[PDB]
């Protein structure tokens, strides 16, 4: 995964609940 | 591994119902009342996730030619590196196994229905093989649900 698709992707979905909690 | 077959049924049945397009009828055995619970969870957090990153999520499957189990063994390496950074959160992991579920589908798409539980098992061989401890932490599957209660 050279561009680090998942782990940002990971982070945004992470990213959206934080702000939902 | 105790609270470890928790967490591989929980994949498994995930990755299964997704390929599979259809619910299962068997009661999810060895998970119990804290597996259950974040695989309705999961069902509804996976699905958005897929839905959200369809794009992203197709055009890395294409990247990666995915055929034989090595392949599979490869991709379980891809998500060891997601967690390099030092960063571990339920948003990588949900969105780990989110990932698992639309390569299934593929898998079952391109006949290799029995590809689907190598990768069920390395995805949580990779988690809680390498996050251990910061799965602990969170009281486990009980801390995936509470913080995508929502």
């Amino acid at each position: 995964d050279e561009c680090a698709q998942l782990r940002r992707i990971g982070d945004k979905v992470n990213l959206r609940q934080k702000l939902l909690n | 591994d105790d609270l470890y077959r928790q967490s591989l049924e929980i994949i498994s049945r995930y990755l299964r119902e997704q390929a599979t397009g259809s619910k299962d009828s068997k009661p999810l055995g060895e998970a119990g009342a804290a597996g259950r619970r974040a695989l309705e969870t999961l069902r509804r957090v996976g699905d958005g996730v897929q839905r959200n990153h369809e794009t992203a999520f197709q055009g890395m499957l294409r990247k990666l030619d995915i055929k034989n189990e090595d392949d599979v063994k490869s991709l379980s390496r891809v998500m060891i590196h997601v967690f390099s950074d030092g960063v571990t959160n339920w948003g990588r992991i949900v969105t780990l196994i989110s990932f698992g579920a639309f390569v299934a589908k593929h898998l079952k798409t391109i006949n290799q229905e029995s590809c689907i539980e190598p990768l069920a098992e390395s995805i949580t061989d990779v988690l809680v093989r390498t996050k251990r401890d910061w799965l602990v932490k969170q009281r486990g599957w009980d801390g995936f649900v509470e913080f995508f209660h929502v």
